[PDB]
Parts: C-alpha cells; sequence; structure tokens
C-alpha cells in the first residue's frame, strides 16, 4: 500500500527478474566454464537472441520512466493533444 | 525392570497423531477463555498495553501446577493398568446381584456402541479427524501475536 | 574376553584382572601399566581393529567436553552474579578494579583478598565476563543467575545425549562416513543462524540498553527487564519503525537516514570499545554468508578437477580416505582451529570488541597472552596427529601415488630447505642483538644497530601502516580514521583515566624483533614438519614404523637412534614453541606498556607507563633485563603480604616446577631402577615391598614427564610475573 | 539395560530400615495424641524443680548408655555365630555359615525344627505396615521440614529474601 503497494508490485519486480532469470542460467548447465566466446563452434556478429537477462534489467528501467515523470516536476504531457 | 521405552522408527506420531488430538482439542477452547496470561501480578501491568479495554477477573491460583502433576497419574495408570488381567472392579465385597457393568472398555457411544437400530434420518479417514485440527492449532499459535500494529492488514 | 561373551550377560565385568593387549596385563604384577592406560587411553590400535564405534564414542566424548564448558561458566556466571563486584563497577567502571572471587578466611588466606572494589574485599579478575558482560543490558544479580541455570540446563541434556549415543544402542557407519552435508547445515545455520541469531539481541537490547548508558544513571534507573517488543517507542531512538520502506529494497526515501548499522571505523569516547553499532550489521553482514554458503552441494567432484605438471595427481581423491582417517581430519583443525586463535589475540588489543578494555590494561592481555598460547598449544598438536595419521591408521596401503606419495617423493629436500632458511636466520636474526652488547659492551654506538645509529634514519612510517589508516582514497567511504585506532595516520583522544590507544609507530626495534619471530616460527615448524614427513620410514631406519610413534629409540647402534620417532618430533617441537609464544608475549607488553599503555594528563601529555625507554634499550637483549625482567619483576619480588602476593607466592614454587623437569629431561632410565632396587632391597628386610613390581619411568614417560613440566613450570612463572605488573600502576 | 543394585549386605539393609521405621513409630502417635492439647495444660516443675536443670546433655550420656548397650549387643547378635578367619560364605562372613553357630553346646537353639523360626503362619501382620511404615514415616517425617521451616520470624539469614506474605508453622489444619 503507498509507494510501498507500487513496491508490492515491486518486491514482484526484484523477486522476478532473479527468478525468471535464474533458470536460463542452469538450464543447460556442465557447461562449467564457457560458451560461444571461445573454443569451437562459431557464428560471429555477436547474435540477436535468448533472454534470461538481456530483457529484465530492461524491466528496471521501463518502471523508471512511467514511474519517471509522474512524481518529477511535474511530469508530461507534453500534450498535444493536451488532449485535444 | 530397569526401564523400556520400545521406540521403532515412528514410535513418534504414533504419539504425534495422539500429542495431535489432545493438543487439537486445545486448539480446542480455541476450537470452542483464552489468556493466563502472564507472570501475575498484574497487579497493575499488561504485556505492555495488552488489555487495556489484565486477564482475568482472573481466578486461577497456579495450583495448576500442582494440577498438572497431580493428573498426570492418571494419564500413566489408564496405561498401566490395562496390561491388564483383570480382578479389576471388586464388585461388592458380599453377595448376590451384581448385574451391572455399565457396559464396556469404553471406546464410544454405547460402553458397547448401543441402541443399534435407528435413523430414517438425518439423511441426505481419521488423520484427517487428526489433520485439520493443527490446521485449527498452530492457528491461534500466531494469533497470539497477530498484529503488524504500526500499520495493520496491507490487503485492505 | 570372555568374562563372558556375547550373548549373556548383562552382568557387568568388574574384576579378574584387566584389559591390554592379548598378554593382557598378566595376571603377575606392574606398576607401569597404571602408567599406561591413563596415557594412551584412547590410541585407537586396540579396543577394534576396525573403525566400526570409535567415531561412535568420539561424538559421545565431545558431548562431554561441550557440558563441562556449560558446568563451567555457570559457575563463572555464577561467582560472576552473587558475589558481585559488577552491579557495583558498572555504575562505576573505570574506578572499580574488580572480582568475582573470594576465599573464606582460613589460616594464611585472605593476605589474598584486598580491597577490589565498589566497597568489598576481593581476588582481581583478568578474564572479562563484567566485559563480555557490559552487553546484558537489564541487568541485577540473580539472573546473571538465570544466565547460569540456562547453563546447567544445557549439560546433564547436552550430557545426556551422551548416554544417547554410544552407551544407548546406537549409531553405524553410513552416518559420519557418508559425509555429504555436514559443513552444509554447519556453516549455514549455526555458523549463520548465530551471529544471525546474535544479531537479534545485539541491537533488540543491548544498544539501547548502554546507548543511553553511555551516560551513567544507576541501571533501572534505565531498563526494564521485559520492556522490549511489540513495544517499541524506544528504538525509536537509537532509529525509526522502517517508517516507510518494506523489506528494505528500493523505492526508499531518505531526507534524513539509513538504519542502525551506520558503520563505525574508530573508538567511543568515554567507552573507547568501538561503536556498538558497526557490531549487529558486521554480524549481520557475516551470516547472510553462511546463510548462503552453507548451502552447498550435495563431493570428489571439484577436487578431483584441476591438476598442473608440478602439480598434483593426488590431488584428485585426495583421499577417499579423508572422510575416514579421523586423525588426520583431526590434525587439519588444530592448524587452522589453533592458527585461527592467536590471530584473535591481534585483532582484540589493536582493535577491541568489548566496553572498557585497554584502559583496563589487565583485563584484556592476560587475554592475549591466553589466546596465544592455544594458537600454539594447539599448533603442535596438529602436527602430532598428522605424525598419528602418517604412520597408522588405514589398515592397508590404497591411498596410492599422490601429493603425498608425491611430497614424500622430495622430503631429504622440503626439509633440506627450511633448515638452511634457519641458520640464515639466526645469525641474521640473534647475534644480530649480540653485535650490540659486544660493541656497545665494547662502546662505539657510531656503528651498533640502534634505531639511531645505522642508518635508517627518523622514520618508520610508509609501508602499509600508513596506507592503512589515511584509508578512504577509496571505494573505501567509511568512518573518521581506520580500521584500527593504532596505525598511523589520525587523532590524539582516546580515554578517560588514561591512554587507550595510538600509533605505536615502529621504525627498528620492532624491525628485528619481527624478524627474530621469523627464525623462532620457522625452526620450530622445520622438526614438526622433519618430524611427521619422515614418520613412518626413514633413511636410518627403514623397519622404522613397525611398533610406533612412540618408540623410545630405536637402539644404541647407528651411532645415536634415539631421539627419531615423532613424538619426540612433537616433544623438541612443544620445547621450542614454549619459547615461540613466551617470547612474543615479551615482545608485546614491552612495546604496548612502553608505547601505548599511556596516561592522559592536563593538555594530553602522553606519560608511557615507560617513558619509551624501548628507543635504543631492547636492541642489546641486556636491556631485555635491564630493561625487563629486572625492571618488571620488582612488582612480583615486593608483592609480599597483601593482597596478590599469591603472584609472588607462586613465582617462587612454578618457578621451582620448572627446575624439577631438567631432573625428569636430563637423565638416564635404569638409573632410578638401580636405585629403585636398593630401595626395594631395604624395603624386603622389614617385609613390606615386592607385590605390585615397583617399576621406573617408561623411558618416554620419563620425557612426559618433562616437557609437561618444563611447560607448566616454565610458563606459569610469567603468569605470575605478569598480574603483578598491570594491578597496580599500569 | 539397568544397574545392578542388589548390593549383598543388602538383606541387613531391610532390617537396617525397619530399624529407622519402627523408631520413626513412637514419633508420630505421641507426640500428635499431643494431648489433642490438651484439655489444658502441661507443667514440668518436678525434677528439674529447681536442681540447676536436669539433663542438658547429661541426660545425653545415659540415654546413650542404657542405648549402647542395646543397640551394641544388638546386631551383635540379631544372630551371629561362628565367627572367624579365612574363606567365604559370603553373608558377609558367612561364619555361621554351616554351623548355625553350635553343634551340641546348648539351646543356643529356639524352637522345634532344628530351626531359628517362629515359624510360617505370618507374614501377617507385620509385612505390611511396617514396611507399609517404611513408608509411612518418610512421608511424615518429609512432612516435619515442611512444618517448621520458614522459621516465622525469628531468622531470615540471608537474604536475597522475597518473603513474605505469609508466615509458616504447625499446628495442623491448612488454610487453603
Ligand atoms: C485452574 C484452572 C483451569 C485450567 C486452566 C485448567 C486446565 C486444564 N485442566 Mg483442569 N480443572 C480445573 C481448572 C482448570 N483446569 C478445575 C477447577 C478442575 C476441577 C473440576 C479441573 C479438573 C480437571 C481434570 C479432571 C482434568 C483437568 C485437566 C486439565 C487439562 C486438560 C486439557 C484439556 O483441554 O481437556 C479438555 C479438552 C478436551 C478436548 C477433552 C474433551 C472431554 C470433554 C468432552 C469432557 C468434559 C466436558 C463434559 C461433557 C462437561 C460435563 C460436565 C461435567 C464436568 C460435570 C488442562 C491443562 C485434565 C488433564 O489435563 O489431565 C491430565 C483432566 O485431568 N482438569
Ligand atoms: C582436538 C584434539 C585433541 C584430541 C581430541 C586429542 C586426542 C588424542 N591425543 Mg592428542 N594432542 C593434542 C590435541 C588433541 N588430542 C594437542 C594439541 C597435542 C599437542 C600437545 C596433542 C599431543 C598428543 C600426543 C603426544 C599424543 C596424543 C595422543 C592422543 C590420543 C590419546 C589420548 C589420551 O590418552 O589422553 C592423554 C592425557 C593424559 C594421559 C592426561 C595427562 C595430562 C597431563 C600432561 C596434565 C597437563 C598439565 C596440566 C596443567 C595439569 C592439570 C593441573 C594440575 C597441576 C593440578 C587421543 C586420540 C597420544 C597417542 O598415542 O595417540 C593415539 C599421544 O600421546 N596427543
Ligand atoms: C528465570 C528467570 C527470569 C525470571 C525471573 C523471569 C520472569 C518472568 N518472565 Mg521470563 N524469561 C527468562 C528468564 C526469567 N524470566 C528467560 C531466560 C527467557 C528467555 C530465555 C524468558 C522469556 C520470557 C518470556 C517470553 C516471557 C517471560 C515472562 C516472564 C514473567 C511472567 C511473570 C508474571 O507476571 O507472572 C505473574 C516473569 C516476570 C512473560 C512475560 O514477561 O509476559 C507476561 C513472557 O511470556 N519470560
Ligand atoms: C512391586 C510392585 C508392583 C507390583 C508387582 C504390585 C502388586 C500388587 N499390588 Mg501394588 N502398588 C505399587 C507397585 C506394585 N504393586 C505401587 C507403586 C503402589 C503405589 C503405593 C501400589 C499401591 C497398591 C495398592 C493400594 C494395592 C496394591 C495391591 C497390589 C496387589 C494386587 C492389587 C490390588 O489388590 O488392587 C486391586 C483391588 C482389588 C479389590 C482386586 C481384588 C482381586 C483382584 C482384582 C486382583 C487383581 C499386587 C500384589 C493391592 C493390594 O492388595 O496390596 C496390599 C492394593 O490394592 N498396590
Ligand atoms: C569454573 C569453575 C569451577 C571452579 C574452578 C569453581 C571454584 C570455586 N567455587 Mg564454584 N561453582 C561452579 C564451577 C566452579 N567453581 C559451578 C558450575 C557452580 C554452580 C553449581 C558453582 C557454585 C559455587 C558456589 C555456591 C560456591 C562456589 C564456590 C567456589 C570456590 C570454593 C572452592 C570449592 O568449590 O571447594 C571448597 C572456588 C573458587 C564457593 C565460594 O564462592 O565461596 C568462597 C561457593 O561455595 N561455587
Ligand atoms: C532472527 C532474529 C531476531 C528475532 C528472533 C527477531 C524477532 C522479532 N522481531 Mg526482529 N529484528 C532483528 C532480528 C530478530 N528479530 C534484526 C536483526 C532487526 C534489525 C536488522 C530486527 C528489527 C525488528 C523490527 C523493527 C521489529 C522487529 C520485530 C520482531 C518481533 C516480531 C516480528 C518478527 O521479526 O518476526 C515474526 C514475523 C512476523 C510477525 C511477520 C519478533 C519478536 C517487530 C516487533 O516488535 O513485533 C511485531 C518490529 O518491531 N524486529
Ligand atoms: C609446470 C608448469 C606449467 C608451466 C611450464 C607453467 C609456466 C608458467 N606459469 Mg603456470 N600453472 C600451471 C602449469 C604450468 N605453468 C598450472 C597447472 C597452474 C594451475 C595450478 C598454473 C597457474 C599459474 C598462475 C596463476 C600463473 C602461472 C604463471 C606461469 C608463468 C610464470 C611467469 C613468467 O615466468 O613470466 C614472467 C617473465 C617476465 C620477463 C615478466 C610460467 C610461464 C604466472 C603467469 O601467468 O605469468 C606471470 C601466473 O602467476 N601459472
Ligand atoms: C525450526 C524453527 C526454528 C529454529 C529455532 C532454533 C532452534 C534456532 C537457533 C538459533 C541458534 C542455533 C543459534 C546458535 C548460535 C550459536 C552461537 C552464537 C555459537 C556460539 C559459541 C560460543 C559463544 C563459543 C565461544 C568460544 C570460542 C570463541 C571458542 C572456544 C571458547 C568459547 C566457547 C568461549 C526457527 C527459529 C526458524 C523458528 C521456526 C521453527
Ligand atoms: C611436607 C609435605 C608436603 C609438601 C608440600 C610442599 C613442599 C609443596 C610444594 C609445591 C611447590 C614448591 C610448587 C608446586 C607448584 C604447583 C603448581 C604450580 C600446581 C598447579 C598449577 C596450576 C593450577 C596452573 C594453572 C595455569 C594455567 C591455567 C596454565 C598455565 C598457567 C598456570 C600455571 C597459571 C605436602 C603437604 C605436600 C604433603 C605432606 C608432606
Ligand atoms: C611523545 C613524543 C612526542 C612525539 C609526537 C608529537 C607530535 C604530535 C603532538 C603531540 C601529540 C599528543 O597529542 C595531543 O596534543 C595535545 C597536547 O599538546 C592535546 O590537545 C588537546 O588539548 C586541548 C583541549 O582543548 C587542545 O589543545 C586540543 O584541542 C586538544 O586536542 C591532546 O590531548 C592530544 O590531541
Ligand atoms: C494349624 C494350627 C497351628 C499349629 C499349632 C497347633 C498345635 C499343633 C502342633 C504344633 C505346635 C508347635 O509346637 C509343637 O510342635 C510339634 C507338632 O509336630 C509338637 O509335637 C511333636 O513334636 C515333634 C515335631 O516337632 C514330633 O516328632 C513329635 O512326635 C511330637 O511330640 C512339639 O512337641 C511342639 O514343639
Ligand atoms: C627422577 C627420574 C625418575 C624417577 C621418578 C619416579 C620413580 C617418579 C614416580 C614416583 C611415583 C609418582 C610415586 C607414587 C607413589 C604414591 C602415588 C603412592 C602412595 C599414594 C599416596 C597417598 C602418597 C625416572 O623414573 C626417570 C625415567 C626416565 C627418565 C628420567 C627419569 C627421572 O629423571
Amino acid at each position: 500500500d503507498f509507494i510501498g503497494s507500487p513496491t508490492n508490485l515491486i518486491m514482484v519486480t526484484s523477486t522476478s527478474l532473479m527468478l525468471f532469470a535464474g533458470r536460463f542460467g542452469l538450464a543447460p548447465s556442465a557447461n562449467r566454464k564457457a560458451t560461444a566466446g571461445l573454443k569451437l563452434e562459431v557464428r560471429d556478429s555477436g547474435l540477436q537472441t535468448g533472454d534470461p537477462a538481456g530483457f529484465t534489467l530492461a524491466d528496471t528501467l521501463a518502471c523508471g520512466v512511467v514511474g519517471h515523470i509522474i512524481g518529477v516536476g511535474v511530469v508530461l504531457g507534453l500534450k498535444n493533444i493536451g488532449a485535444l | 525392570s530397569d526401564p523400556e521405552g520400545t521406540g521403532g522408527f515412528i514410535e513418534p506420531r504414533w504419539l504425534a497423531y495422539g500429542e495431535v488430538i489432545n493438543g487439537r482439542f486445545a486448539m480446542l477452547g480455541a476450537v470452542g477463555l483464552g489468556k493466563v496470561g502472564l507472570i501475575p501480578q498484574e497487579t497493575a501491568l499488561a504485556w505492555f498495553q495488552t488489555g487495556v479495554i489484565y486477564n482475568y477477573w482472573a481466578d486461577n491460583y497456579t495450583l495448576f501446577v500442582l494440577e498438572m502433576a497431580l493428573m498426570g497419574f492418571a494419564e500413566h495408570r489408564r496405561f498401566q493398568d490395562w496390561a491388564k488381567p483383570g480382578s479389576m472392579g471388586k464388585q461388592y465385597f458380599l453377595g448376590l446381584e451384581k448385574g451391572f457393568g455399565g457396559s464396556g472398555n469404553p471406546a464410544y457411544p454405547g460402553g458397547p456402541f448401543f441402541n443399534p437400530l435407528g435413523f430414517g434420518k438425518d439423511e441426505k479417514k481419521l488423520k484427517e479427524v487428526k489433520n485439520g485440527r493443527l490446521a485449527m492449532l498452530a492457528i491461534l499459535g500466531y494469533f497470539i501475536q497477530g498484529l503488524v500494529t504500526g500499520v495493520g492488514p496491507y490487503q485492505n | 574376553l570372555v568374562d563372558r561373551d556375547p550373548i549373556k550377560t548383562s552382568f557387568e565385568q568388574w574384576a579378574k584382572p584387566g584389559h591390554f593387549s592379548r598378554t593382557i596385563a598378566k595376571g603377575p604384577d606392574t606398576t607401569t601399566w597404571i602408567w599406561n592406560l591413563h596415557a594412551d587411553a584412547h590410541d585407537f590400535d586396540s579396543h577394534t581393529s576396525d573403525l566400526e564405534e570409535i567415531s561412535r564414542k568420539v561424538f559421545s566424548a565431545h558431548f562431554g567436553q561441550l557440558s563441562i564448558i556449560f558446568l563451567w561458566l555457570s559457575g563463572m556466571y555464577f561467582h560472576g552474579a552473587r558475589f558481585s563486584n559488577y552491579e557495583a563497577w558498572l555504575n562505576d567502571p573505570t574506578h572499580i578494579g574488580p572480582s568475582a572471587q573470594v576465599v573464606w578466611p582460613i589460616v594464611g588466606q585472605e593476605i589474598l583478598n584486598g580491597d577490589v572494589g565498589g566497597g568489598f574485599r576481593g581476588i582481581q579478575i583478568t578474564s572479562g565476563f563484567f566485559q563480555i558482560w557490559r552487553a546484558s543490558g537489564i541487568t541485577s544479580e540473580l539472573q546473571l543467575y538465570c544466565t547460569a541455570i540456562g547453563a546447567l540446563v544445557f549439560a546433564g541434556l547436552m550430557l545426556f545425549a551422551g548416554w544417547f549415543h554410544y552407551h544407548k544402542a546406537a549409531p553405524k557407519l553410513a552416518w559420519f562416513q557418508d559425509v555429504e552435508s555436514m559443513l552444509n547445515h554447519h556453516l549455514a545455520g549455526l555458523l549463520g543462524l548465530g551471529s544471525l541469531s546474535w544479531a537479534r539481541h545485539q541491537v533488540h537490547v543491548s544498544l539501547p540498553i548502554n546507548q543511553f548508558l553511555n551516560a551513567g544513571v544507576d541501571p533501572k534507573e534505565i531498563p526494564l527487564p521485559h520492556e522490549f517488543i511489540l513495544n517499541r517507542d524506544l528504538l525509536a531512538q537509537l532509529y525509526p519503525s522502517f517508517a516507510e520502506g518494506a523489506t528494505p529494497f528500493f523505492t526508499l526515501n531518505w531526507s534524513k537516514y539509513a538504519d542502525f548499522l551506520t558503520f563505525r571505523g574508530g573508538l567511543d569516547p568515554l567507552t573507547g570499545g568501538l561503536w556498538l553499532t558497526d557490531i549487529a550489521h558486521h554480524h549481520l553482514a557475516i551470516a547472510i554468508l553462511f546463510l548462503i554458503a552453507g548451502h552447498m552441494y550435495r563431493i570428489k567432484d571439484i577436487l578431483e578437477a584441476h591438476k598442473g605438471p608440478f602439480t598434483g595427481q593426488g590431488h584428485k581423491g585426495l583421499y577417499e580416505i579423508l572422510t575416514t582417517s579421523w586423525h588426520a581430519q583431526l590434525s587439519i583443525n588444530l592448524a587452522m582451529l589453533g592458527s585461527l586463535t592467536i590471530v584473535v589475540a591481534q585483532h582484540m588489543y589493536s582493535m577491541p570488541p568489548y566496553p572498557y578494555l585497554a584502559t583496563d590494561y589487565a583485563t584484556q592481555l592476560s587475554l592475549f597472552t591466553h589466546h596465544m598460547w592455544i594458537g600454539g598449544f594447539l599448533i603442535v598438536g596438529a602436527a602430532a596427529h598428522a605424525a598419528i595419521f602418517m604412520v597408522r591408521d588405514y589398515d592397508p596401503t590404497t591411498r596410492y601415488n599422490d601429493l603425498l606419495d608425491r611430497v614424500l617423493r622430495h622430503r631429504d629436500a622440503i626439509i633440506s630447505h627450511l633448515n638452511w632458511v634457519c641458520i640464515f636466520l639466526g645469525f641474521h636474526s640473534f647475534g644480530l642483538y649480540i653485535h650490540n652488547d659486544t660493541m656497545s659492551a665494547l662502546g662505539r654506538p657510531q656503528d651498533m644497530f640502534s634505531d639511531t645509529a645505522i642508518q635508517l634514519q627518523p622514520v618508520f612510517a610508509q609501508w602499509i601502516q600508513n596506507t592503512h589508516a589515511l584509508a578512504p582514497g577509496t571505494t573505501a567511504p567509511g568512518a573518521t580514521a581506520s580500521t584500527s585506532l593504532t596505525w598511523g595516520g589520525g587523532d590524539l583522544v582516546a580515554v578517560g583515566n588514561k591512554v587507550a590507544l595510538l600509533p605505536i609507530p615502529l621504525g627498528t626495534a620492532d624491525f628485528l624483533v619481527h624478524h627474530i619471530h621469523a627464525f623462532t616460527i620457522h625452526v620450530t615448524v622445520l622438526i614438526l614438519l622433519k618430524g611427521v614427513l619422515f614418520a613412518r620410514s626413514s633413511r636410518l631406519i627403514p623397519d622404522k614404523a613397525n611398533l610406533g610413534f612412540r618408540f623410545p629409540c630405536d637402539g644404541p647402534g647407528r651411532g645415536g637412534t634415539c631421539q627419531v620417532s615423532a613424538w619426540d618430533h612433537v616433544f623438541l617441537g612443544l620445547f621450542w614453541m614454549y619459547n615461540s609464544i613466551s617470547v612474543v608475549i615479551f615482545h608485546f607488553s614491552w612495546k604496548m606498556q612502553s608505547d601505548v599503555w599511556g596516561t592522559i594528563n592536563d593538555q594530553g601529555v602522553v606519560t608511557h607507563i615507560t617513558a619509551g625507554n624501548f628507543a635504543q634499550s631492547s636492541i642489546t637483549i641486556n636491556g631485555w633485563l635491564r630493561d625487563f625482567l629486572w625492571a618488571q619483576a620488582s612488582q612480583v619480588i615486593q608483592s609480599y603480604g597483601s593482597s596478590l602476593s599469591a603472584y609472588g607466592l607462586f613465582f617462587l614454587g612454578a618457578h621451582f616446577v620448572w627446575a624439577f623437569s631438567l631432573m625428569f629431561l636430563f637423565s638416564g632410565r635404569g638409573y632410578w631402577q638401580e636405585l629403585i632396587e636398593s630401595i626395594v632391597w631395604a624395603h624386603n628386610k622389614l617385609k613390606v615391598a615386592p607385590a605390585t613390581q615397583p617399576r621406573a619411568l617408561s623411558i618416554v614417560q620419563g620425557r612426559a614427564v618433562g616437557v609437561t613440566h618444563y611447560l607448566l613450570g616454565g610458563i606459569a612463572t610469567t603468569w605470575a610475573f605478569f598480574l603483578a605488573r598491570i594491578i597496580a600502576v599500569g | 539395560s539397568d544397574p545392578e543394585s542388589l548390593r549383598w549386605n543388602v538383606q541387613a539393609e531391610l532390617v537396617h530400615s525397619r530399624w529407622a521405621m519402627l523408631g520413626a513409630a513412637g514419633i508420630f502417635i505421641p507426640e500428635f495424641l499431643t494431648k489433642l492439647g490438651i484439655l489444658n495444660t502441661p507443667s514440668w516443675y518436678t525434677a528439674g524443680e529447681q536442681e540447676y536443670f536436669t539433663d542438658t546433655t547429661t541426660l545425653f550420656i545415659v540415654e546413650l548408655v542404657f542405648i549402647g548397650w542395646a543397640e551394641g549387643r544388638r546386631w551383635a547378635d540379631i544372630l551371629n555365630p561362628g565367627c572367624v578367619n579365612t574363606d567365604p560364605i559370603f553373608p558377609n562372613n558367612k561364619l555361621t555359615g554351616t554351623d548355625v553357630g553350635y553343634p551340641g553346646g546348648l539351646w543356643f537353639d529356639p524352637l522345634g525344627w532344628g530351626s531359628a523360626s517362629p515359624q510360617k503362619l505370618k507374614e501377617l501382620r507385620t509385612k505390611e505396615i511396617k514396611n507399609g511404615r517404611l513408608a509411612m514415616l518418610a512421608v511424615m517425617g518429609a512432612w516435619f521440614q515442611h512444618i517448621y521451616t520458614g522459621t516465622g520470624p525469628i531468622d531470615n539469614l540471608f537474604a536475597h529474601l522475597a518473603d513474605p506474605g505469609h508466615a509458616t508453622i504447625f499446628a495442623a489444619f491448612t488454610p487453603k
């Protein structure tokens, strides 16, 4: 409740990335060390695709912009429709 | 013989499901009074504000414990006595008619269960008759300290 | 044996003549065996071939000790409550000079017991509860009298768990020899759930109840006894009901706060313990780790992995055994337990963790030397028991061909080096001092080694110490001063009679003690290392492991063939360590008083118990009895008719017991035989001897009664020498 | 798996126990008949009238002489004849052992059938109360501590204290 309720939604945010992230990071283990970077089995680029943590650091940022103006610097707008 | 308490892999919870029945109807007085509570002066004071609107008018006297020890006796007697082979009830030192048993070695509504005939009505496994009364027991457990106080139900 | 086996006697054997090794105690009489058997009451060659129980016995013996500490220290905590000193001292600390303990007045006794106190006659104490103690806030004598019985509760029970093993029908192999969890648990939730739990009862209750004690009151003018829950108004001071945070995390605002913590660095003024407030945070920040950490895991797995070219194949299956050696998994431990105790001995004196220590001089150096002899008495052990491994424990060979089998491969080698190391030291590590004498007695200072004379010139200053305080260039944030106050940069200001704590700057004459330590630490280890390594077979004997780690000595041949073995390497290695520690002690107090331990005076002109006499005068190794032994010790040999007196009055005995050891250390054996008969003769004439063939000491027993006495002699000598030059001025 | 007591002085331990408990007998009835004090009331003068007292201790020596002889002479013979030396029946001396103590000397002996016995007939009377008396006494002697301690007044001695609410005694009753 409060910003603290926004926080209830938010425990969900830390709890979440971390766990949703968790399986990928374990899911083919017995890798031990290492990767695509090193020995045998290139394909180049970097890539585009596949998840665990590429996508949630992004989420702390999401939460940020919307949240963002509302508290801020009383918060845009800018309208434009205003809204028309 | 110097003493015996046979235990096999689960001794415990044979009781346990037992400590549980007793324990369970003690969830009990919860099921169906509720605070000693503490260290007894009030005489002025509850935890820290307790009370207000010290517990209770409060009769009670701790003599229990003197009671806890004393009834302890019954508990451990029913259990040996039936080791058994029975003299036990002496009946009338002399003479003649002693119809009366009253029935049973009890368990349940007829010392022999009895009055067998019944219902047209009221018409339309026994660890469950246990399982749910811890699900009545451990429940007041937290309900003693059942508070958030500074704030309260976030939910709400 | 057979009084009567198996199945069919409950009936216990007391009697018919009793037991060991198969031509068992003879029947026919002897003395030695009464000495055998206290010794080597457990060795575990004997009782059974098959480990079977013993792990099932050593869990029980362990229980006994835990109880016992408990019996102990209920005692202590008693004593501490109801012979109080404590209530009185705490309003009063920095006046008081504290006792738990009193005699009764019978015969002489009572010279001893001399006014300590908040007005009672005492024996002054130097282990501090009264300082472990400050922490309890609530106070009063009858409780500690609850904490006390709470002690005797844990005991009887944490002592009927020892009935509840061996003696009770009891456990089997898998349970230890499947390890797979054990540190998992231990470090996670006890290592963790203590330090954790300790946090919860280290700000809850203690912090507040000395947050407003560090002012005065008559306690309970401050603290109610339970007072401290659902309640709390009081937390409010010492901080918020978190006011609106949620379970830490962030969408949190402070315009002015950050949760209790707030790190301390430096010492409290007017209780210079160090802040009672980094004390929660640090223990909290521990446990987590342990809380996370004891969550490995099940094993060879990690150990079987990495190999190198020098590096060892052995590393792998570096021990199926390890799970069942024991004697090895104790030897490893002692090195650590032991070497992890005397690391206490520093962080203590250069960073007190209890309120009123330093000002309290004598009640934390006793400490720093008690904790110091264990981080040594447990290390030589940590070798003995490896020797006990290296010889025996496994039935058979199948350890094979590793890392060890490796180390041994070289062995007239690892110890070939280490040797020269020591004579390089010794010559650079003691005759160094002897220069001074031979040339300051010749007398030409131009050329001594004095901190002034041979040139470094007047700075110690920059190595680490100066980078260490100076600390926040850093990724470091924190706290006005140091981790340890002593380090060079910073501060005049610590404490109220007295100095507690100050730079200590060294130079040379900290330089070369610091080096004698090297050479002393090193030749200690040479003898143990070469001792445990050459455990089983040697270039002098091959047939060498065959009875013993003990055997006396193989036999007059090969030239000498005497000392060898490794009981004896762990006999001549104690002999050193008694110095190792005995001279490290000699180091600290001569420093800590020659500089540091103090007084403050108007305008803070520091007055060290000795105006730094150290300066030019430890460098001379006579100055070490000019300035030490003959200077201080004048308080030991003046101590008669007093109160402490039991020190001066010990200092003669035990300064006797030592000079009795040599008799046991320096002598033959068929000698006291040859004598013991002249005796035995005179005995028979009157008809008064033969039965239980009186016999001389068991070659190595004689060595057992060397050493042991040489230590409880030569040691308590200073335990006296000390408590007698901090009690009274200093 | 259990201690073995059985202990062997022992059978003696039980007869020691009779002494303690039958003696324990004197106490209860007499003090308590107590005169149900009393109709009223009790005066000593009489001997001790003014003779500088009567007993003090001297009373204790006479008490003991009279006794010494008895307690002493005594077990000395509840029984025990044969009375020497080398090897074991075990009682613990056992000397009486085979020989009763006498073949042919006297009538050491009491009664019919080459025996000590009064004979078969009776546990009866006196195993149940006399041993029940082993019990009785102990609780009723345990009752004596209960009856004085707490000394109403005179003496606290050394206080960590922390009573009163109220005194302790015997007259009898209990309150509550
Ligand atoms: C001062 C205290 C007060 C308190 C706090 C207690 C507390 C307790 N008493 Mg208790 N007691 C008190 C006053 C108190 N008593 C008084 C004044 C008396 C005199 C009558 C007793 C006589 C008494 C007896 C004989 C026993 C207890 C027992 C107990 C324990 C039983 C636990 C339980 O829940 O059983 C009840 C809960 C159940 C789930 C059992 C259900 C059985 C019911 C249906 C039978 C009784 C109800 C019945 C139908 C009513 C008919 C009227 C009849 C009483 C005339 C409990 C700790 C018992 C004990 O613990 O012994 C080892 C038992 O010994 N008490
Ligand atoms: C955590 C480890 C601890 C444990 C559990 C053990 C266990 C064991 N050690 Mg051991 N040991 C240890 C630490 C430990 N040690 C340390 C630190 C050292 C270095 C000193 C040693 C040096 C050592 C040696 C040399 C030997 C053992 C042996 C043994 C085994 C024989 C035990 C015995 O009979 O008691 C022995 C205890 C006594 C006989 C009691 C006498 C104690 C005397 C010396 C008194 C001490 C002085 C003290 C001030 C006197 C009391 C005050 C008085 C003045 C009133 C046993 C398996 C022995 C063995 O043969 O292995 C199978 C071998 O003897 N240990
Ligand atoms: C299940 C459960 C639980 C559990 C509880 C418990 C049971 C706990 C605990 C806690 C704990 C379990 C704690 C612990 C702690 C520990 C510690 C804290 C340690 C210690 C120790 C000491 C103090 C020692 C010291 C020393 C040293 C240093 C060495 C030697 C010497 C001496 C001994 C002095 C909980 C809660 C969740 C709740 C729910 C249910
Ligand atoms: C005539 C006679 C006699 C003799 C006596 C004498 C002459 C003595 C002595 C003695 C001496 C002349 C010396 C001794 C000493 C002892 C001791 C000494 C003991 C002990 C100890 C202790 C207890 C310790 C502790 C400690 C610790 C803890 C560790 C380290 C430190 C110390 C050491 C502190 C008698 C009577 C006996 C008998 C009869 C006859
Ligand atoms: C022992 C050999 C001297 C070599 C080191 C000397 C270099 C540093 C100068 C003196 C070191 C002692 O440090 C000391 O300085 C002052 C003594 O003059 C004292 O000065 C203190 O007393 C006064 C009271 O307000 C004020 O002058 C200061 O504000 C205060 O810090 C302090 O108690 C201590 O901070
Ligand atoms: C059941 C009733 C209880 C018993 C008491 C009633 C009297 C019956 C006799 C028992 C009385 C005990 O005392 C008595 O026992 C004997 C009974 O065998 C008596 O009579 C007998 O004595 C010897 C056995 O003892 C016999 O070998 C003799 O032929 C006969 O004289 C004894 O002269 C007397 O010592
Ligand atoms: C002096 C000395 C002896 C002689 C020491 C002896 C004989 C000490 C043993 C004496 C015992 C402890 C006396 C025991 C007698 C009493 C315990 C019996 C009476 C019981 C009492 C109530 C007094 C050796 O045997 C020895 C062996 C090896 C190397 C060096 C030496 C050595 O230096």
